């Protein structure tokens, strides 16, 4: 016990776990919002315009990008923000497009020294760098489509397109598509990026022991990674929802491929891509039914119960239960 | 003094029995070796001896799972050890002051484990739990639960079925302003019937659902398996009780709404029919809560309260249960599926007479007369039985149920039936 | 990683560079005597 | 959620007891007169969904509308501490302040030129009851804004929940008060006539009987037409507290009323309570027991219904439930079931299983009982057809005589004729006779 | 990094209201009235640099233009606590100080005479913004400065970004209250139409729903203009703490207003907070739930826009998107979610994927919050439309009744008529139509 106690103290004065925790969240966490956002901004940039990751993860453009979202960033000089660092798991060829794991080999890796690199194993970091790939192919995914939605809304400004129902509808199905993605991510957020966050903290004030304490960060890493259906129980679930992030993508890339024309007619302006953006729309849509009915199954098996939460923030307003 | 069994070779009188059991192994993983037990041994010391064995073993498996919590006695061990040690200096074995200190230990460790449960573990909370979720103590909250939820429970039960109907009881609770999230946790919906595994039921799978409850450590101890199953038979009954008196409300509320509609003699008689079945599931229904239900809840709560004994306790609870069980007729297995067959007559009965706001049709009018018929010959004998009850003296509460459905003498002159309603 | 690789680099050509340094002027004496 | 039951308040009398009952309601759940939960009401037992509304996130409101043809009972709510109680869209006040004359026609059309109004306000309080069984209204049958009032609304409840129960509050002209009401037959015959077509159940409330039990019982020398709609939304309160305070028995109001209505159109019930206390004689706690509250049960001057001395018809109770509020003891309960029987307290119908039912409840916290132990009986009794038969009689002599009709003339339903007082003379006979038919094996096809 | 918003502040009610929110914002950075940060405001977490401009390292500028067209807001603002706040070089006060006299069309030409140095001014504004999106103009649409000099910094804003959104903040008149700007009506159909040809999305602030809540939940018998302007720059700052306040979700307006705004026609947003808490009501921190604060929300004392019982049209909610901000509990939240489902609190569109986004923010640090959680909900609701075609309908009754139109007929725009105002009251009333279509599953062929 003296011992146990000893080494609590000695890991939380000398090794600073409070600290590496904190660093981790400003950092790792995207706390600093603006970082966040001007990387998500530039990476659907980089990835819409189809730079290759020779190109768009050349370590002069990775570390321009880094500069610019910290200084951009008001958490981005913190010194736990300089614990960050962005590696490239592997350089593809050419950007996927429409992929929403097109930023998956981005890799935001945190260091641990000695003794702390033995509760923070290079699992827990692997773990924590897979998190951060994730969130930062779904802000790409996202960012691409507010780029495309920006795109349409200034061409409709210039063009004097409101009026044109294809446009409408377009729009429409972007809006619909983003706050379905808004709500999924708040979801995502709550269960583990906060609740499961609270529950490290709550755990790594508990903690005894290193044995304990990589016991802790393993279970806060496992809560991070089932709330963010990243389990082998979940990846069913997981590629469908990355494969409706795909096709939100692909709807974003025919929006944006072609500005909006002037208004032409009764109709409106004709978009080039109008009736590619339609189909888009309508295989959103039919993907949506039927993740909502597979989510109620597994929901009614009993197989997910988190799903049972998933499926809540899906149909929070019951709008997918009436469609 | 440590639940530990140590018989490698078999010498002592105890022998190990099958643990029924972090499921520590269950305090039956010691026995008495009744083959081995010495004739010196007396029977009643020899259980004296089992009980405080069986004490013994809880606390060390509880001390497993519970932090450092030392003995009952603590450093009293030790004293029993030299009353021991001078026992075995005794030249000749005393049964007598064997058993004054094995009863001495066993007194000091059951009222410690009395305040353990009631004021440490809360033994009270879960028993109110119980008699809410499984004895429907929260009546008014189980029958607005089962009016919200009738239309999913009159199906089948399915697989899934199970999930739409504790997210049905969930939302009725919430209608009922019942916001308690840690007790929908501890009720779980159970098992498909009937095509809704499906395949096995007997009646419906309305009548396969039931409840269960996650009894925490130690209480686990007291909530037995046959305690739970006891509960979720009371759930079930108290259920059907509820759906009854829901579908004799329904024939009201048709003949309510039907106020308006001339009332003819076939659908007089169908209202009169469900207004004579409403009153005696009511009172049955009441006889049951307040006089069987009430009373050994009653009885329960004072004896708890009265002791300090947690294995009083424990008898107590047994006792309490089985007055519910004898005064729910329960033990009763004929006058049980008597019971059972008025009910389900009755129900059929509401129905009948919900569906049909004017006077009956052919296929109604056939439907109220069978009713009518079934109702009054499972009505007289039920009386019939009720008044058997009294004059054998076996159940006071038959004996009231009979006093209270002839009390204006009507099922006295009607002998004992439910008037027949005119088809 | 990136950071860390940074510093195992710039660390690495530093002291090939002081080694080159204690070389050279270890060359130097040798050439000297 | 509970089974919520929208109170409707009729005529200047009918306002008046609603009121009474809203007050009575609010002190019961420990509910201020504004809405508030009084620091007292820590008996969470009752059911304010019920007879409740959340007027915000603190303030309860009962579901309660008022209506009125006279200003000033309704005025005198809305400028009474209980003007929050009540819904203000469920508020609908003559301008005129005139009231019906004592005609109940005069309260029927004035419920008509509110009827787009009030079914609004009946949707809307269903809308916000979470669980809405149906509607009570509460009026008298003896004036002319109460009787033609609680017809029209009795009439929108039909109209709005043809599917749900509406009770009626119909009070019968004292026989042994002269109403000023000279029109109280007729305004009786409306109220009959509504209950047999658009209300689902009809609690009789004989002002006699009020009258009597105020002056035997609750030491009223004369009690006041206020004095009786309050006693009677009194009674109506103990009698409905298990389904506002809900317990083991009659949560919900089909429940309550299965046993009470044998037909669909014989839906007239009597009411006994038992003991019956003076508000004044709270001091000495009077050791009644079930067994005496049983025996004093059986007495007409404790029914809540002045039956006249009926020689032709053999009446007898067709059901009797007691629901019994307050400190009971199961051994007293077990002598009052004793008694009952034993006593042959009620005679039952020889078509169906009757008995004395007695149901066991908790009393509000929030309400102090003047009796340690006191219950309200509800039965269907032959004697009622007795004041049944008197109220269609005097219906009858009314429509045949045109007593006080010239104020109902000026209305549409009594303009031309007084037919519909002769024809609910009629029916409230065949009612009559139904209930001393309901004393005969005949009873099973009683009420066609 | 975040999209910076430049402010607008016209006339008397913009002016307050611009005042309040400076203050406000202030505060919660703990920024002292001359826009220099108090020695207690250590927490650099805010993001000033969205509507506030450095000075210097430590006095900060709000990124505001002010236009008026009468010189007694601009008093007004050099009498409020921020009057030192502001960088007096980019505040435009009319001259002649006579104001518009309650006239749309005089406030209009006031700010084109001001257009120079009010588009001046947002320029200086926006490089005193590091990614400044565009500018948002608050001010009301019910008097003759707000109105017209409000029209005109929108135009101006419209010409000098004109690849940029231009969202407005427009007060329209109070239906329930008696406005004292009689020409309230034509003022109102100038600026909506202002929104409708130069601002890509036009939220609708209606002045009763504003007078409502100071008198249900605020007590305030009478708001005034700068009560209700005030009222509405809260409302505005809690609802941007998110973007003022930078954390995981909710950083930026457009992600928040995404979800809001279906179609580019479809643009005319509602707003809702929970809890709802009157200003003297602080001092109890109430242990509010998800489920308590969607209770709160459902009330109209809490709504910022007044509908008007329309008995034709079930005007519905399309998607709501509640971003709370404060110690939230996930359970809660989804015990929030159940009871709405229960109550059926929310109705959404049935023709599409709808749902309840969350976004978690921050609170300032250096300003105490009497609400351990706060939320702003920002929903897309037919009943939005009837704000707007209330609106619509008072226009074109002050112009067919050619109300208060003398001082109108000062200024050329409205000399001869209100004909402008009509058009303009017509384009609302088109707007308020879509809205209320937009509930309805048509709305994907909408135009």
């Amino acid at each position: 016990s003296l011992v146990n106690k000893a080494a609590v103290d000695y890991f939380f004065v000398e090794l600073h776990l409070e600290a590496h925790y904190e660093a981790l969240r400003h950092f790792l966490l995207m706390e600093d919002g603006e970082f966040a956002q001007s990387l998500s901004d530039l990476l659907f940039e980089k990835l819409g315009a189809g730079q290759t990751p020779g190109e768009l993860l050349n370590p002069l453009v990775l570390n321009s990008v880094l500069s610019k979202a910290l200084q951009c960033s008001l958490h981005g000089d913190t010194p736990h923000a300089s614990n960050l660092s962005l590696a490239l798991k592997y350089l593809p060829e050419v950007f996927a497009p429409n992929a929403p794991d097109v930023l998956s080999c981005l890799e935001l890796r945190y260091k641990v020294d000695w003794p702390l690199n033995i509760v923070i194993t290079e699992g827990c970091l692997s773990k924590y760098s897979g998190v951060f790939s994730f969130l930062l192919q779904l802000k790409l995914m996202m960012w691409a489509l507010k780029d495309v939605c920006f795109h349409l809304k200034r061409t409709a400004l210039l063009s004097h397109m409101a009026g044109s129902v294809q446009f409408r509808q377009l729009q429409l199905f972007k809006h619909e598509m983003q706050h379905f993605v808004k709500v999924i991510q708040g979801y995502i957020a709550n269960q583990i990026l906060h609740v499961t966050w609270c529950e490290f903290r709550a755990r790594l004030a508990t903690v005894g022991d290193l044995e304990e304490i990589q016991r802790a960060h393993a279970e806060y890493l496992h809560e991070a990674v089932f709330r963010g259906l990243l389990t082998e129980k979940a990846a069913p679930v997981m590629n469908v929802i990355h494969s409706i992030f795909s096709l939100v993508l692909k709807f974003r890339s025919q929006l944006i491929s072609q500005a909006w024309g002037p208004p032409g007619g009764p109709r409106g302006a004709e978009h080039p891509n109008f009736a590619l953006m339609q189909q888009s729309y309508n295989t959103f849509k039919y993907y949506s039914h039927f993740l909502f009915k597979v989510v109620t199954k597994l929901v009614n098996r009993g197989y997910q119960p988190h799903l049972e939460d998933f499926l809540l923030r899906i149909n929070f307003n019951n709008y997918y239960q009436d469609a | 003094l440590h639940g530990l069994l140590l018989d490698q070779h078999e010498e002592f009188f105890i022998k190990q029995g099958p643990s029924s059991g972090m499921l520590a192994p269950s305090l039956k993983q010691f026995s008495l070796r009744v083959e081995i037990l010495p004739s010196y041994i007396p029977v009643r010391v020899a259980e004296k001896i089992l009980f405080v064995g069986e004490s013994v073993q809880m606390f060390e498996n509880q001390n497993v799972n519970l932090t450092r919590k030392g003995s009952i006695l603590k450093n009293q061990e030790d004293t029993f050890a030299a009353e021991l040690h001078r026992l075995k200096q005794q030249p000749l074995f005393s049964l007598v002051d064997f058993e004054q200190v094995v009863d001495r230990i066993r007194s000091t460790v059951a009222e410690h484990l009395w305040k353990l449960m009631v004021e440490e573990s809360d033994l009270l909370g879960q028993l109110k739990i119980i008699k809410d979720f499984y004895l429907l103590g929260r009546g008014e909250l189980f029958q607005a639960f089962i009016d919200t939820a009738q239309h999913m429970l009159k199906t089948p039960p399915t697989a899934v079925t199970e999930h739409d109907v504790n997210v049905a009881f969930q939302q009725s609770a919430h209608k009922v302003l019942l916001d308690d999230d840690n007790l929908l946790p501890l009720l779980h919906l159970t098992i498909e019937y009937h095509g809704k595994s499906p395949r096995e039921a007997p009646a419906s799978g309305w009548a396969a659902l039931g409840l269960s409850y996650k009894v925490q450590w130690p209480l686990h101890i007291l909530f037995t398996p046959a305690v739970l199953e006891k509960y979720n038979v009371v759930f079930k009954y108290l259920l059907s009780v509820r759906r009854v008196q829901a579908e004799l409300q329904h024939c009201w509320a048709l003949q309510m709404q039907r106020k308006h509609l001339k009332s003819n003699q076939t659908d007089a008689i169908k209202w009169r029919l469900r207004n004579h079945m409403a009153f005696l599931v009511d009172n049955l229904q009441y006889y049951l809560q307040v006089d069987v239900l009430e009373s050994q809840f009653s009885q329960l709560l004072h004896q708890i309260n009265s002791t300090r004994d947690f294995e009083s306790i424990r008898l107590a609870h047994d006792h309490f249960l089985s007055n519910l069980l004898a005064q729910s007729f329960i033990l009763l297995k004929p006058v049980f599926h008597c019971l059972n067959e008025i009910l389900d007559l009755c129900h059929s009965f509401c129905s009948l007479v919900s569906q049909n706001l004017g006077p009956l049709d052919e296929r109604g009018a056939a439907q109220l007369s069978i009713l009518v018929k079934g109702f009054s010959r499972q009505s007289s004998l039920l009386f019939k039985i009720l008044s058997s009850v009294r004059n054998h003296q076996i159940n006071s509460d038959l004996a009231q149920l009979l006093l209270r459905l002839d009390y204006n003498k009507y099922y006295t002159q009607a002998g004992g039936t439910l008037g027949s309603f005119g088809m | 990683n990136m950071k860390d690789f940074e510093n195992q680099i710039t660390e690495l050509k530093k002291e090939n560079f002081n080694l080159k340094l204690r070389i050279y002027f270890l060359e130097e004496r040798m050439q000297q005597e | 959620m509970p089974r919520e039951i929208i109170t409707l308040q009729l005529g200047q009398c009918g306002n008046q007891i609603g009121f009474e009952f809203w007050k009575q309601l609010c002190a019961e759940h420990g509910i201020s007169p504004e809405g508030i939960v009084e620091e007292f009401a820590t008996e969470g037992t009752d059911r304010k969904d019920v007879f409740f509304y959340q007027a915000d996130d603190e303030h309860y409101i009962p579901r309660a509308v008022l209506l009125d043809l006279e200003p000033r009972v309704i005025h005198s709510i809305l400028n009474s501490p209980y003007a929050k109680l009540y819904n203000p869209e469920n508020i609908y006040l003559s301008e005129h302040g005139g009231g019906a004359g004592n005609n109940w026609a005069s309260g029927f059309s004035q419920g008509e030129k509110i009827h787009e109004d009030i079914f609004d306000i009946i949707d809307r309080e269903a809308d916000g009851s979470d669980s809405l069984e149906g509607f009570v209204l509460c009026h008298s049958i003896a004036g002319g804004t109460g009787s033609g009032l609680g017809s029209y609304l009795l009439e929108r409840l039909n109209d709005r929940y043809p599917k749900k129960l509406v009770q009626t509050y119909s009070v019968f002209p004292n026989q042994d008060e002269m109403s000023d009401v000279v029109v109280q037959p007729y305004n009786s015959l409306l109220t009959l006539k509504r209950l047999t077509q658009n209300a689902d159940c009809v609690v009789v409330l004989d002002n006699t009987a009020l009258n009597r039990i105020a002056t035997d019982r609750l030491h009223i020398q004369n009690p006041s037409f206020s004095q009786i709609n309050q006693l009677v939304s009194t009674i109506m309160s103990a009698s409905t507290t298990t389904l506002r305070y809900p317990g083991y028995m009659n949560n919900d109001l089909i429940g309550l009323i299965a046993s009470l209505i044998p037909t669909p159109r014989l839906h007239f019930l009597m009411t006994g309570y038992t003991p019956l206390t003076t508000d004044q004689s709270v001091a000495s706690v009077r050791k009644t027991t079930v067994l005496d509250v049983m025996r004093r049960l059986l007495q007409p001057k404790n029914v809540m219904v002045s039956t006249g001395r009926d020689r032709q018809t053999n009446h007898c109770y067709i059901a009797i439930l007691n629901i019994i509020q307050g400190e009971v003891d199961p051994t007293q309960v077990h002598k009052s079931l004793q008694r009952i029987r034993e006593r042959k307290l009620a005679n039952f119908i020889p078509w169906g299983p009757a008995s004395i039912q007695v149901a066991l409840s908790r009393k509000s916290p929030y309400l102090p009982s003047a009796h340690r132990v006191s219950g309200l009986m509800m039965a269907n009794h032959t004697s009622i057809s007795s004041l049944f038969e008197r109220t269609c009689r005097q219906y009858d002599k009314l429509r045949k005589r045109e007593a006080f009709l010239e104020q109902f003339r000026k209305e549409d339903m009594f303009k031309d004729n007084f037919d519909e007082m002769d024809t609910s003379r009629e029916i409230v006979q065949q009612l009559i006779d139904e209930y001393h038919a309901a004393t005969r094996p005949d009873y099973i096809s009683w009420g066609t």
